[PDB]
RNA sequence: UAUCUGGUUGAUCCUGCCAGUAGUCAUAUGCUUGUCUCAAAGAUUAAGCCAUGCAUGUCUAAGUAUAAGCAAUACAGUGAAACUGCGAAUGGCUCAUUAAAUCAGUUAUCGUUUAUUUGAUAGUUCCCUACAUGGUAUAACUGUGGUAAUUCUAGAGCUAAUACAUGCUUAAAAUCUCAGAUGUAUUUAUUAGAUUGAUGAUUCAUAAUAACUUUUCGAAUCGCAUGGCCUUGUGCUGGCGAUGGUUCAUUCAAAUUUCUGCCCUAUCAACUUUCGAUGGUAGGAUAGUGGCCUACCAUGGUUUCAACGGGUAACGGGGAAUAAGGGUUCGAUUCCGGAGAGGGAGCCUGAGAAACGGCUACCA
RNA sequence: UUUUACUUUGAAAAAAUUAGAGUGUUCAAAGCAGGCGUAUUGCUCGAAUAUAUUAGCAUGGAAUAAUAGAAUAGGACG
RNA sequence: GCCCGUCGCUAGUACCGAUUGAAUGGCUUAGUGAGGCCUCAGGAUCUGCUAGCGGA
């Protein structure tokens, strides 16, 4: 039951201190490296199981590979990716056309549609104004603050 | 790994002592960087508190300081000349703090002509007010005619992963050249 | 006999700050039926082996025992 | 210090600087500093040519700690003696006191001119050695 | 030992809380906060055990989550937020304001106040420093820092502090013959002027201190705390105004009442 | 709360021990055991070995919700799973090591790191998006499986962010360079820092100049209310907050650190020094000082005032027993400090571990 | 304004523990509680004090004990 | 009267003792040396900009 390592190139299994970026393993905790044993990356009879990708179509289709086929199982969910999926460019207005999903289970089927997130919205224009003006609040103030300051040390400073 | 504490390095009556207290996180050290010259390599080491080192491996240019007209122009190092801690960085050209290095100075010398106008080594009346007295020394022009300035390293390549210095200037610069003239 | 009295200002409050066992005691909203704390702990344990929904172990061993 | 520049390398103070431009009065621009504590910072200190990176007047190094006051027990180290510090330990069960002592090595600036001898008052600084955190900061030459 | 500590066993608390020996194992440790550890009083403390508002942790947890508690202007909903000196404890239910002073035994006495001097506090100038483009600033015993500060406030001066603008509205100058809370050591608690500061070059700075019934007691500058001059407090002084009075005097003044 | 008595003689007075006598939060054991309050308890020997079960997880309004999860015109509520964040370095246990080590009281950091809390703090960013950039990205989820077995995971299809990676909007004011640069962060050099702030004291705070960076930061985030003015539109504005973020200060801390103080032993008197021992210079390394390490050099450093070595059925202290006074003995153990998690060593993550209810290797 | 010891005073020497103040836990060991009046829509006292006398720190004293002064005067005074 | 020592029997406790005796534990020269960490490289395959070229 060993699976294969994506470029160990050996035709036996062997130890590996894997991480976190890495097949094979998962890490428990952050920061956790394990010496797992894992099959090189060269196919020989020591394999219970292969696994193939089709990437050419050369005659007469498999019954379960084009007749049956699966939906994409969720659509797009960023504002950007509904545009860059859908086609409609820029300026389109784009929450109408969210695919949306019917719920036949008691004779409601209220739809889930999801929530697009990074959308354009006056709440986050209104959050960009307000930090965008308290910067320049702040920045007015201490400026006025240090020329009240230079105003009591110039008038501390007379006194010769 | 490699320990500062001193739980080793016996007590100075010469008594050895016991150990405790297997080591400490907060005690350690680490390999030295050996800067060497040539095609920049900068690895980022984790230090404690989250920081961050800078481990110069193969630095080849330098920020530089004259230090007497003020203008630390970044110019490439040439060499390692002498160093006073060790004869075998000089051999490795290991870049390393207090390292007697020689810098390019083509920089220096066009600073120098796009200053005083003065061909140092080979709008208008700023190199009049910049006036006559501009004769720098009798030791650091005389290298513009090669092309190579004596510097020393200030930074410190292996923990800030620069390789800053200055020009050698006056008695130290003296000094390093009888230092260089015996032991070359 | 000595005791300890309150008096909130509404049934409200009451039922807000009162401690739920002396609700439960006096014949308010009463206690909730968990199950045995070993019972809890051995559960939430048994639950931190499987990593995910579980409805995948489900169907891995929907064919094997028995193939 | 009998031809003070007697390293491998240049010995002098950091971001001293000597301008060979400005054709100044002495020409070797020395930075010294008052320790604190009324110790008055020698005129060897003021006029000399050490370096002393470990001076407590010339060098690096602050006086921020205890003040102690010993007997110099030896000079034979390069800028560095071993000062007696003779004390009287209590019994209480006898009532009465037996002599010790707890030698201390102390970093002796050049500014300083000290041999055996030499009641010295010491003042503690950073550890500048494995065993050295005090640095003389008056002679008296007893 | 690997890292910073998150309990306070009782016993290890600090002694002024008047916290019950066998309550339980543990005592509200002080989060970081404005004050210290030592010096300061949790605000569960604070309303379990010196009001006795709340009758449990949870019940200080249920008054705090509701924004009853105020320290200091703000809300701070923090169970074990340290209060310390000089702090203002409003609350609005209730409305009345404390201000956390010590009394002569050197606990945190509770001392109502009015809203119109609850409006501020007292703060000992802890450092003046020059910050990052040149703007000088104070640091106060509360942790406070305080810019463009007034070119005559030093170290050890008390300042006024709005306490809704944070700002210095006036400022009392450490010298001999002001008004001084002590707050640590022995005499922790006791009020008196001034008379004479010793200075001890790299060791440490001493005052000698002469309360109203003339008694003259020395002290560490650490914990003399400048509160006015004498007569006029800056602040609004306990119920004992620090005197001291011994435990003959204190059990006479006890008998006095049948 | 200052006490003695029996035993050497035929008898005596002594020395002197044996014996008696009293206490022990001081342990065992025998016999006996009705009541109330309090509650030590696998330390001693084996820091010996451990079946089994539990002991560390965590969600608000406020990071991410199309659970094919529930319930009454995009979800408006709750919400498993998962990603993200934070925590898991606290606690609890034990006393094996450990004799200038720990520890106690007392110092220092002008010798450093410091998540968090608290307070303050950032108009300067650009070489055809800002009315908001990408997947170069993936989880959970859907379907195909291998192994007897693990908190094992492969293969394929989506999918977001306060995950990841990029990236603009803020004039005005503002001086130097020969139109440009001028925030902060890093590195170097120079200058001022006086007599124009502070300290007992600085090459301090801080500012300036010239440059430098395998780019640091300068919110592309979230909730609840929606208000005011108006070119009435996708207008302009404006709240209270949450989270995040640079630096400084603060706090909780950490690490080093001054002085003085540990039991028996000389049938331990010299020890340390090539192989760092003591110091100097320089460097490297560290968060930082420092022979901490390296190179070169010097020949030092401790010691009868007991070094060094050996023993401890030795963790240190607060304390405990007994006690006229002085003392003797004890302290594994309710608090503080230390160390360890079978023996060593190494290391990831992280502010913080040389972590062991984390990992890696060796030994048993 | 030589150098010490000594001694007085003061700050320090966590809490618990110890001595100990108050307090009818029914007494007591203990604990830091509690007390005082009423038909309130509540008033009030406390959780002291002492000691850790080694080491360091600050201060008063100047007996006791040690130490140093001007002798080839390189002495003191303005 | 009291008394001393050899020798002989019994029992016990220590001592010396060929056996380069034995076992256990500590420290240690030398040899080999796992492992992680730093470093010289290396490049499965994983997408991007146009065989040119970068990044992981
Ligand atoms: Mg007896
Ligand atoms: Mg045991
Ligand atoms: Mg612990
Ligand atoms: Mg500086
Ligand atoms: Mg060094
Ligand atoms: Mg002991
Ligand atoms: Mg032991
Ligand atoms: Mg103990
Ligand atoms: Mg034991
Ligand atoms: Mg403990
Ligand atoms: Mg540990
Ligand atoms: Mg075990
Ligand atoms: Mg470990
Ligand atoms: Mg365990
Ligand atoms: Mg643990």
């Amino acid at each position: 039951g060993f699976p294969m390592k994506q470029g160990v190139l050996l035709p036996t299994r062997i130890k590996l201190l894997l991480t976190k970026n890495v097949s094979c393993y998962r890490p428990r905790r952050d920061g956790e490296r394990k010496r797992k044993s894992v099959r090189g990356a060269i196919v020989g009879p020591d394999l219970a199981v292969l696994a193939l990708v089709i990437v050419k179509k050369g005659e007469q289709e498999l019954e379960g590979l084009t007749d049956t086929t699966v939906p994409k199982r969720l659509g797009p969910k960023r504002a950007n990716n509904i545009r860059k999926f859908f086609g409609l460019s820029k300026e389109d207005d784009v929450r109408d056309f969210v695919i949306r999903r019917e719920v036949t289970k008691g004779e409601k089927t209220y739809t889930k549609a999801p929530k697009i997130q990074r959308l354009v919205t006056p709440q986050r224009l209104q959050r960009k104004r307000h930090q965008r003006a308290l910067k320049v609040r702040n920045a007015q103030a201490q400026r006025e603050a240090a020329a009240e300051y230079a105003q009591l040390l110039a008038k501390r400073l007379s006194e010769r | 790994g490699i320990s500062r504490d001193s739980r080793h390095k016996r007590s100075a009556t010469g008594a050895k002592r016991a150990q405790f207290r297997k080591k400490r996180k907060f005690e350690l050290g680490r390999q030295p960087a050996n800067t060497k010259i040539g095609a920049k390599r900068i690895h980022s080491v984790r230090t404690r508190g989250g920081n961050k080192k800078y481990r110069a491996l193969r630095i080849e240019t330098g920020n530089f300081s004259w230090a007497s007209e003020g203008i630390s122009k970044k110019t490439r190092i040439a060499g390692v000349v002498y160093h006073p801690s060790n004869n075998e960085l000089v051999r490795t050209n290991t870049l390393t703090k207090a390292a007697i290095v020689q810098i390019d100075a083509t920089p220096f010398r066009q600073w120098f002509e796009a200053h005083y106008g003065q061909t140092l080594g080979k709008a208008e009346r700023k190199w009049a007010a910049r006036a006559a007295s501009a004769k720098i020394e009798s030791s650091v022009e005389s290298q513009f005619s090669a092309g190579r300035l004596y510097a020393c390293i200030s930074s410190r390549p292996g923990q800030s992963g620069r390789c800053d210095g200055y020009i050698l200037e006056g008695e130290e610069l003296a000094f390093y050249l009888r230092r260089l003239t015996a032991k070359k | 006999s000595v005791g300890f009295g309150l008096v909130y200002n509404s049934v409200a409050e009451a039922k807000k700050f009162e401690p739920t066992y002396r609700l439960v005691r006096y014949g308010l909203a009463e206690k909730v039926e968990k199950a045995s704390r070993q019972q809890r702990k051995q559960k939430k344990n048994r639950d931190k082996k499987i990593f995910g929904t579980g409805k995948r172990l489900a169907k891995k061993v929907a064919r094997r025992n028995a193939d | 210090e009998l031809t003070v520049q007697s390293e491998r390398a240049f010995q002098k103070q950091p971001h001293i600087f000597n301008n060979p431009k400005v054709k100044t009065s002495k020409r070797t621009k020395r930075w010294y500093k008052n320790a604190g504590l009324g110790f008055k910072t020698p005129k060897t200190a003021i006029e000399g040519s050490y370096i002393d990176k470990k001076c407590p007047f010339t060098g690096l190094v602050s006086i921020r700690g205890k003040i102690l006051t010993g007997t110099v027990v030896s000079t034979k180290m390069h800028r560095t003696i071993v000062i007696r510090r003779a004390y009287l330990h209590y019994i209480p069960k006898y009532n009465r006191y037996e002599k010790r002592h707890k030698n201390v090595p102390v970093h002796v600036s050049p500014a300083f001119r000290v041999q055996v001898g030499d009641i010295v008052t010491v003042g503690q600084c950073r550890p500048i050695s494995k065993t050295v955190r005090f640095n003389v900061v008056k002679v008296s030459a007893a | 030992a690997r890292g910073p500590k998150k309990h306070l066993k009782r016993l290890a608390a600090p002694h002024h809380w008047l916290l019950d020996k066998l309550s339980g194992c543990y005592a509200p440790r002080p989060s970081a906060g404005p004050h210290k550890l030592r010096e300061s009083l949790p605000l569960i403390v604070f309303l379990r055990n010196r009001l006795k508002y709340a009758l449990n942790g949870r019940e200080v947890k249920a008054i705090l989550m509701q924004r009853h508690v105020k320290v200091d202007g703000k809300v701070r909903t923090d169970t074990t937020y340290p209060a310390g000196f000089m702090d203002v404890i409003t609350l609005d239910a209730t409305n009345e304001n404390f201000r956390l002073v010590y009394d002569v035994k050197g606990r945190f006495a509770v001392h109502r106040i009015t809203d119109e001097e609850a409006s501020y506090k007292l703060g000992k100038v802890k450092k003046v420093q020059l910050g990052k483009k040149g703007v000088p600033y104070v640091v106060t015993h509360d942790g406070r820092t305080i810019r463009y500060p007034d070119p005559n406030i030093k170290v050890n001066d008390t300042v006024k502090i709005d306490l809704a603008s944070g700002k210095i509205t006036d400022f009392i100058k450490f010298d001999a013959g002001k008004l001084v809370y002590v707050t640590g050591g022995r005499n922790l608690g006791r009020i008196g002027t001034i008379v004479h500061k010793e200075r001890h070059d790299g060791g440490f700075d001493l005052v000698h201190i002469k309360d109203s019934l003339d008694n003259t007691f020395v002290t560490r500058l650490n914990n003399v705390f400048v509160i006015g001059e004498q007569g006029k407090p800056y602040i609004s002084l306990p119920k004992g105004k620090g005197i001291k009075l011994s435990i003959a005097e204190e059990r006479d003044r006890r008998r006095a009442q049948q």
